[PDB]
């Protein structure tokens, strides 16, 4: 009974590594799409 | 049972308020039965599902994190 708990406290800790590495992704992807759709606009804006 | 202490050893031994107790033990074997199937109940439930699920699909997105589209 006393090895379970140590398993769930390292997937615990797993899951949070994780968390902090896809917010990072998120972050990025965010941003580029940010840029990608402000240069779409502006480009469509100049070729009137 | 000796003057000065007295012990008597049992390998089944409960207080014998009648001349049987399979109808107090029966209690105690339906508790234990109903925890074991619940723990395995909760135990399957929490782990096997969900640890599945988390893990189901990650790649798809570490894959793409340097796509300017």
């Amino acid at each position: 009974q006393s090895a379970r708990m140590v398993a769930m406290k390292a997937a615990t800790d797993n899951a949070g590594q994780l968390i902090k590495d896809l917010q990072l992704i998120y972050n990025k992807l965010r941003q580029a799409a940010i840029t990608q759709e402000i240069s779409e606009i502006v480009g469509g804006a100049a070729a009137v | 049972v000796q003057p000065h202490v007295v012990t008597v050893l049992a390998d089944t031994a409960i207080r014998a308020d009648n001349l049987d107790e399979a109808a107090i033990l029966e209690a105690r074997k339906n508790a234990e039965q109903l925890l074991a199937n619940q723990k395995s109940d909760l135990d399957s439930a929490a782990a096997l599902a969900a640890l599945a699920e988390t893990a189901a699909q990650l790649e798809t997105i570490r894959k793409i994190k340097n796509r300017a589209q």
